[PDB]
């Protein structure tokens, strides 16, 4: 098994994405919602906890033996190529360090990689709080690459896009969750065009 | 003294730390034990409490 890492390893280049040259590079998202943690009406922002997990395919990562996936932990992560997604209206995030960095890197015998973390985020929410307390908001969770053009990444979501635990475990002293929801859009910066995706909690 | 420290250096000649032990031959059993050395405030404003523990893992 190590001589297929150190094989796939071989003549990497991870500054590189995959196909650069070819075609955008298709990334499918998933999102478990561990907590929404508490809403601060005052700085508008709310805390949310989530495992984040990103699918994409590489080709110069395919390998051929009878192992068929290689399951690792984060060893590796930095080794290869990992799409530079970023929270657009994240105030604070971080991730989790204890007792060893919680992230996960899956890579099939067809060079698909699964890289999976676990993210506390500190969302920006701009509440409306005209009619307080009877205010209901729908506050919104950004993502998109922070370097890579429509062209260059595309995102997409996929049939069970964003799971919730039991939702009674969660931290919202004010609110209640009411439901969930989803969305793509394209949005122009200097930059370029960026495929940017939302989940909104109601 | 010396043997020591050949018995250091060459542990890890051909070790590969990115495969888990009894990789594709056994599952790996790991022992867990903790001692709480105190049990640390509790936050109510955050569903949150604190607590320090030594973590033993066999
Ligand atoms: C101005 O100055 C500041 C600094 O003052 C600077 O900010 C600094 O930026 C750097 C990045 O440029 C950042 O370093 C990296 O940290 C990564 C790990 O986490 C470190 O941070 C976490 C959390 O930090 C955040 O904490 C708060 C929020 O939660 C908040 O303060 C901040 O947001 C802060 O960022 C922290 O928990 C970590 O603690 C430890 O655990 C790490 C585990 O990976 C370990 O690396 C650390 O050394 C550290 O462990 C020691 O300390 C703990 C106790 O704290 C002990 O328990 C341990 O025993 C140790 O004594 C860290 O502090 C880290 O992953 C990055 O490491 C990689 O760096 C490059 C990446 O390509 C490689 O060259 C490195 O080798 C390494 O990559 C390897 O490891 C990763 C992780 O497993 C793998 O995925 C990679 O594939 C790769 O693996 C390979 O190599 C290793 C050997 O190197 C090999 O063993 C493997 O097999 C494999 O081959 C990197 O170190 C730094 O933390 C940050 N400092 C701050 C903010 O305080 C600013 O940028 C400067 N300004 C500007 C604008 O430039
Ligand atoms: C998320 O998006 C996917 C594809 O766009 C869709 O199938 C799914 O129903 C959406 N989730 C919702 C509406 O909760």
């Amino acid at each position: 098994v190590t001589v297929i890492l150190n094989n796939l390893l071989e003549g990497y280049d991870n500054k590189l994405r995959p196909d650069i040259g070819v075609k955008p590079t298709l990334i499918h998202t998933d999102m478990y919602v561990n907590s929404i943690g508490p809403v601060n009406a005052i700085n508008m922002e709310y805390t949310i906890d989530i495992f984040f997990a990103q699918t994409w395919y590489d080709r110069r990562l395919k390998f051929n033996s009878t192992i068929k996936v290689l399951r690792l932990n984060s060893n590796m992560v930095g080794k290869i190529w990992i799409p530079d997604t970023f929270f657009r209206n994240s105030k604070k995030a971080d991730a989790h360090w204890i007792t060893t960095p919680n992230r996960m890197l899956r890579i099939w015998n067809d060079g698909r990689v699964l890289y999976t973390l676990r993210l506390t985020i500190d969302a920006e929410c701009q509440l409306q709080l005209h009619n307080f307390p009877m205010d209901e908001h729908s506050c919104p969770l950004e993502f998109s690459s922070y370097g890579y053009p429509r062209e260059e990444i595309v995102y997409q979501w996929k049939r069970s896009s964003v799971e919730v635990g039991d939702t009674r475990s969660w931290r919202l002293y004010q609110f209640s969750f009411v439901g969930l929801r989803n969305t793509t859009e394209v949005v122009k910066t200097t930059s370029g065009d960026y495929v940017v995706m939302s989940v909104y909690f109601d | 003294t010396t043997v020591f420290t050949r018995i250091l250096d060459r542990l890890l000649d051909g070790y590969d730390n990115r495969l888990r032990p009894g990789l594709g031959e056994r599952v790996t059993e790991v022992k867990t034990d903790i001692f709480v050395t105190s049990f640390g405030p509790v936050s109510d404003h955050d569903m949150e409490y604190t607590i320090d523990v030594f973590f033993r893992q066999s």
